[PDB]
């Protein structure tokens, strides 16, 4: 059965022009843009078991000393958390005659390499935004698994991460989220283990000699594609996400974006002091709606913004509150409910 | 011909009874591969048929591993056994249009057969005369 | 035979390779769609005299 | 679609009622087409249809100029009434195998419609999308 | 085929009739064939109705 | 988080009953792996449990391939079906002292569990929330 | 429980010797001579997917002008045929330590490569004659299956394959056939596809490491052999087959080969091709039956070559003499 595993002959026929030469210009039509992996800071773990974060969980609150009293000495407690890196790689397996009869090798390698690069980038962004290693044991913890719980009330100071998520009333499979990460030496950053290298590493293995279980030695060619990284959210005061954003709304005038964004901005307890570069990543539905509520035309019972000629259409959504708004396609408009912590 | 292993529906399959193809070519994405540059196919009968009567040779396509509901893209009709010799093609030259998700070949036979085989599958370039 | 275009209609699904474990290779699943021309032509005879 | 006269089965021919292609191709001698280089054809409905139950556009060939020895190179089948829409390619993308001296297109309609048209013939480059 | 709307000033001709008539004519021919071939409909969007 | 194939006592292993581990580890000479620099281990539960009552996470080790003679090194008690969710470790983060020759994991359950999975095995770098 | 799968110590002990190292003289005891492989020309598959061919099929009808009378324009209808190809490969396997253990490596692979070359020559000649796409779709169609039929009375002009096959009459399980072919660019030649080189392609893949069901990695030296070859019948009026030649009646005096040969030459097309070699392809039984004594050989450096009416008679060992009966298209 199958027919989907290796690069069959039909695909090679499809990847060439009518003149009989392999196509140099391939329409992707499935590439995505994800600058999270571009603006992210990453450095080698360069340590033992893993990257280490030290969190304080106790204060030596002073005592109202009466005169002739012995104040009991106090200690400051600390809590430690470590985060690990993850590794994935993908391989290309093609018959050598599949190459030779295509009259062109380097072109076929270029096409397959570009496709593999795009695939890995998309996969990596998807796992960064959703690394639910709770049920994986690989695919290092991303961002959604850490904040996949919100607390409705009592969200005064960041006692847990359930105070870093804002309900928006959504329901159904049309929910989404907005992340506002801060990349910095202490805020949060990417991570790769020592000895390896940053970014995607690709290796051309040349002609192989694929040996079959039942005595078969047909000759194949392979390319290596390797890229590993890990995350470390040192502070849950540096990441705030909005849950239950129902896309049945947000296209009509039912949920105001800037209301939730300001609510979250003030939930970001560590923008009062510069820790590092900030960002607010969206899914291009949020940005569409944001330009729909920042340059309003015939909007529904709202939008105190008052327009002028030459400014009736809209300009851009580049910066939220000085935070650059980088548009990341990895985010999905289906995320399932993030529940309310009781 | 340089017909290869993977995208091949059946290799010398007897289908003497009312059987179906074995290697169901499955594609995750509905490419509908016939468009643009063509892809040659064969359902050429590879060894003669003895006591069959009809060999309806549908090219059923469906949207599930098991073909719960299938769609026909090429049917040879009730070809009488008098023509089921070697080289008797049973469908069009190149890939048809409409290959939605999965592809398996049916071999409805009127009555049973004591001999018969086919080599339906994708070919890089046809052989003619 | 008319200009041809090569859409890409699927990409691999890489796997997190735990050490000493094998990875099953995948392929770039493309697709093609072709286009054709079409001619317009007009004439005019105007009795040279 | 770069159609052409002198190689066209029928230009804007109306379908209503059982009838054949207005023009019958004549290839000088009974030599073959479908073999070798592919030859695209489009027996495609152009204008919509009416109460007629079905349509049976077949590519009949015969050695004689007048078709007394019918031979189906390829058949549209009994396409239902709903699918008789504009742009429906009713037969194979490429020319079937076994072209004789002459070829015709036979339109057999279950019932008679008040609307329906077809432009069938060989094109330089069958246009997808 | 040449690119874009073409033009061919053929010049003087003969225009032989079907009854032996003959008189000069001059013919100018305009030709143009093209196809738009939207290779990636991602780059195009339409608002209708 | 980095893991291995050999240094892996289970991988989403079903515990639908009083099952035991699958990939029993060998270390050549008997040796003691708990000495010296610590070596991590993850007994994280995947595929949240449904109907169990207690999951015994014994970490039996032996000197023979068949665990005729076993030496318990750690345990987690009768952890209820409640909790036992994803990301729930159930033993010491590192390898305890007294690793005779081989190692495995026991999964005694007080009843039947209609779900549940484990990923017992050494991990290059433990993942702390 | 055997020892024939891979090359063993016994074989190298039996070939590499002579009080020393490998010999450069390995005698090909099984070397069925097939001069078809040498006479036949080759041509790169410029087209790309199946060697293509354009054959004229209609001819325009010229006319005589009568005192300024018009001449209608004429067409010339053309048929076109596609000739698919096929590939054969082979793989040598010797343990690297075994190769190094023999004093020489280049020669111990060179003779093993000559062995593979002979095997490929034999199989390719066999499939060149009796190679059928009808049953082996992975086999490029040879000379025979394109002619497994014959017309009773030949048409006035060759208009079909069956019109170029002479039924010598016969039956049983001892019939044979004879081929008269002209090898030329416009007649018939081999086909190495685009990219693939022409003829056999020996490829030495250095040293590699093997595996088994339980580890056991060991070092092997693998030589890859490949040969791609397609067959095209251009102007098939240059190929005539004399089928159903009963060898039993041929050894005895019941049928004469000369009548069959003259009939075939009548049914051939007159040689006009430039640069096109032509020959007869008949098994050893036919030339044995040529013991009938004015048809004579011709002067080419005094060689063992019969020259039946200016045509060399290349006796090919690949022509199997137990073919199946060729039916008649009544």
């Amino acid at each position: 059965t199958l027919g989907n595993t290796y690069l069959t002959l039909a695909d090679v026929q499809k990847q060439k022009d009518g003149k009989g030469n392999v196509t140099s210009e391939i329409i992707e039509m499935l590439a995505e843009t994800n600058p999270i992996l571009e603006d992210m800071v990453v450095m080698e773990c360069n340590d033992g078991t893993g990257h280490l974060t030290t969190i304080r969980t106790g204060l030596p609150q002073a005592t109202w000393r009466r005169l002739y009293e012995g104040v009991q000495p106090a200690k400051s407690t600390t809590r430690q958390i470590k985060d690990s890196t993850g590794t994935l790689e993908a391989w290309s397996e093609v018959d050598e005659k599949l190459v030779k009869l295509s009259k062109d090798k380097q072109q076929l390698m270029l096409n397959e390499a570009a496709a593999f690069l795009e695939g890995m980038n998309q996969t990596m962004a998807s796992t960064l935004f959703y690394g639910n290693t709770a049920t994986d044991a690989v695919k290092f913890m991303g961002l959604a698994p850490r904040f996949n719980a919100y607390r409705a009330a009592r969200n005064l100071k960041p006692v847990d991460t359930a105070d870093q998520v804002i309900d928006a009333g959504g329901t159904g499979s049309d929910l989404t989220s907005i992340w506002m990460v801060v990349w910095g030496d202490r805020t949060a950053h990417g991570l790769y283990p020592e000895g390896t290298s940053a970014g995607l590493q690709r290796e051309y293995l040349g002609a192989e000699t694929k040996e079959l279980g039942d005595g078969g030695v047909y000759r194949v060619v392979r390319e290596k594609f390797e890229w590993d990284l890990g995350l470390t959210v040192r502070d849950f005061r540096y990441v705030v996400r909005i849950a239950n954003i129902d896309v049945s709304d947000l296209q009509a005038g039912t949920i105001d974006i800037y209301a939730l964004l300001r609510k979250a901005y003030y939930r970001l307890e560590n923008r009062v002091i510069t820790g590092g570069r900030a960002a607010l990543y969206c899914n291009a539905d949020v940005t569409e709606a944001m330009d729909a509520a920042a340059t309003p035309t015939s909007s529904t019972t709202a939008s105190y913004v008052r327009l002028t000629p030459m400014q009736v259409d809209g300009k851009e959504v580049m910066m939220y509150r000085g935070i650059p708004v980088r548009e990341c396609d990895a985010i999905l408009s289906t995320e399932t409910a993030v529940p309310s912590v009781a | 011909m340089i017909m290869d292993k993977e995208n091949t529906f059946s290799y010398k399959q007897a289908i003497t009874g009312t059987a179906v193809s074995t290697n169901v070519i499955d594609l995750g994405v509905s490419r509908d591969i016939g468009k643009g540059v063509p892809v040659p196919i064969i359902i050429q009968v590879v060894e003669d048929f003895a006591d069959a009567t009809s060999l309806t040779a549908t090219l059923q396509t469906s949207e599930t591993e098991n073909f719960s509901s299938a769609t026909t893209l090429a049917t040879s009709g009730a070809v009488p056994v008098a023509d089921l010799t070697a080289g008797k093609q049973l469908a069009v030259q190149y890939m048809p249009l409409g290959t939605q998700r999965y592809l398996r070949v049916n071999y409805t036979v009127s009555g049973t057969a004591t001999a018969g085989a086919v080599t339906a599958g994708v070919v890089m370039s046809h052989q003619q005369n």
